RNA sequence: UUGAAGAAUGAGCCUGCGAGUUAGUGAUGCGUGGCGAGGUUAACCCGUGGUGGGGGAGUCGUAGCGAAAGCGAGUCCGAUA
RNA sequence: UGAAAUUGCAUUACGAGUAAAGAUGCUCGUUACGCGCAGCAGGACGGAAAGACCCCGGGACCUUUACUAUAGUUUGGUAUU
């Protein structure tokens, strides 16, 4: 609850790449990161699924 | 009376052609997110199996030739 | 009464279901009414089934 | 002129019967089974692990489906095939594959491992292309 | 049974009887015989004369790899890596 | 006239030891002619009962705000209407 489990999926093509976690007190908003997408075969901005 | 097999190990184990008896490696179904890419990539082939747990699958199929 | 005068219907036979699916054994019966039958002006009680009763097979 | 009498069997054919539980000159009170437990009565099951959650549940279980509607076919190889087809088999076909051996009443798929340095007509049911190949370098050709 | 002459169990004695068997065209080895890239039949039919003959339906071997489509001395994960 | 329980045996002493830790049967000694009859109960861990106490495995029956069910009781809907 206090550190939960959130899945990074990316921008563009919606796809769930990544799973980590935070703190969702030190954090409240969702994260943006510069993942690697399998799928768009590149680097890329990945946001935390709402 | 023909001996049936046994089910679960008719859907656990396949049988090579050389017959080697292999398993899917076990821990990877679920909580893969504090696993690492490495843990989960030593868990996501497949597991020949040893001696003594070979024969036990060969005894408990009943000839069948495994998945 | 849970035979018919009428089409001869008993009871069935079969199981109590529960959520933990422990079966035990029970019955069916017909819906038996006791009417009163005015057949070839012979004036009597009969038990039908309301299946013949709705399909008009006994003469009130 | 051998007679009924001097009909004896192949030496080591008919090996004798253990009979156990006959004294202790040979397997004799216990009959092979050790004191006490399961064992001196019963059996185990292959399938018991004592109690530990045996090897056919911890497995995953291959998960995957059946084709309802597969079907196989009865492989040849240009080996087999220049072998039995040497003296430049002209035109080889099911029947003829079938009377050496390919198990009719199936499909015959022409695979090709081998080198095929005879020319060879083989009408069957599909080929590799690596068969495909060697059997048109050869000078030959595939057909159905 | 760690250990019994044991004051641990059983047996008064003799005679008789009393416990690893049988069935699978079961599973898996070995010996042995037949045939051999092939081996073998089941039910059944004929022999009212049997243990012999037919019957190849099926089945195991003949190619594997893959969840599978499929491809195939390769195949699958993989990017025709 | 005529049983019984019991019974591995037998030509079945005692002391101090030793030993599955309390010995007629083992050791070292001591004593002791063979066989009976009537008696007593210290021992043969005497007989009788596969300890009933204790633990372990199984069962049975009893209890309840253990679980899961269920007869009965009760609620409404619907058929009879
Ligand atoms: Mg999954
Ligand atoms: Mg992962
Ligand atoms: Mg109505
Ligand atoms: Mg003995
Ligand atoms: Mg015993
Ligand atoms: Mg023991
Ligand atoms: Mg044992
Ligand atoms: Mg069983
Ligand atoms: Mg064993
Ligand atoms: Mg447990
Ligand atoms: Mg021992
Ligand atoms: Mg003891
Ligand atoms: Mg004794
Ligand atoms: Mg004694
Ligand atoms: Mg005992
Ligand atoms: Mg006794
Ligand atoms: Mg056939
Ligand atoms: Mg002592
Ligand atoms: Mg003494
Ligand atoms: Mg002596
Ligand atoms: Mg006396
Ligand atoms: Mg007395
Ligand atoms: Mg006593
Ligand atoms: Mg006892
Ligand atoms: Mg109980
Ligand atoms: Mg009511
Ligand atoms: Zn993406
Ligand atoms: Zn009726």
């Amino acid at each position: 609850d206090v550190r939960p489990k959130i899945t990074l999926a990316c921008t563009e093509c919606k796809e769930r790449n990544y799973i980590t976690k935070k703190n969702r007190r030190n954090n409240p908003d969702r994260m943006e990161m510069a993942k690697f997408c399998p799928r768009c075969r590149k680097h890329t901005a990945h946001r935390e699924t709402r | 009376p023909k001996m049936k097999s046994h089910s679960g190990t008719k859907k656990r184990f396949k049988v090579t052609g050389s017959g080697k008896v292999t398993a899917r490696k076990a821990g990877k179904r679920h909580l893969n997110e504090h696993k690492s890419s490495r843990v989960t990539r030593r868990l996501t082939g497949e597991t020949v199996l040893s001696k003594g747990e070979a024969a036990k699958v060969k005894k408990l199929l009943a000839g069948h030739p495994g998945r | 009464a849970a035979v018919c005068d009428i089409c001869a219907k008993r009871p069935g036979f079969g199981h109590n279901v529960p959520w933990s699916k422990k079966k035990t054994n029970r019955r069916w019966s017909p819906n038996i009414q006791r009417v009163r039958v005015v057949e070839n002006g012979t004036h009597k009680r009969m038990n039908v089934c309301t299946s013949c009763l709705k399909a008009g097979r006994v003469s009130r | 002129a051998i007679e009924l009498h001097d009909l004896k069997p192949a030496p080591g054919a008919h090996k004798a019967k253990t009979r156990v539980g006959r004294g202790e000159g040979s397997k004799g009170k216990t009959a092979g089974r050790g004191t006490k437990g399961t064992g001196a009565r019963k059996n185990v099951p292959e399938f018991f692990a004592g109690g530990q959650m045996p090897i056919h549940m911890q497995a995953p279980k291959l998960g995957g489906f059946h084709n309802p509607f597969r079907t196989e076919y009865q492989v040849v190889n240009l080996d087999k095939v220049e072998a039995l087809f040497p003296k430049g088999g002209k035109i080889t076909v099911d029947d003829l594959v079938s009377v050496g051996a390919v198990r009719d009443n199936e499909l015959v798929k022409v695979l090709g491992t081998g080198e095929l340095t005879v020319k060879v007509d083989l009408v069957v049911d599909a080929w590799s292309k690596s068969a495909q190949e060697k059997i048109e370098k050869a000078g030959g050709s595939v057909t159905k």
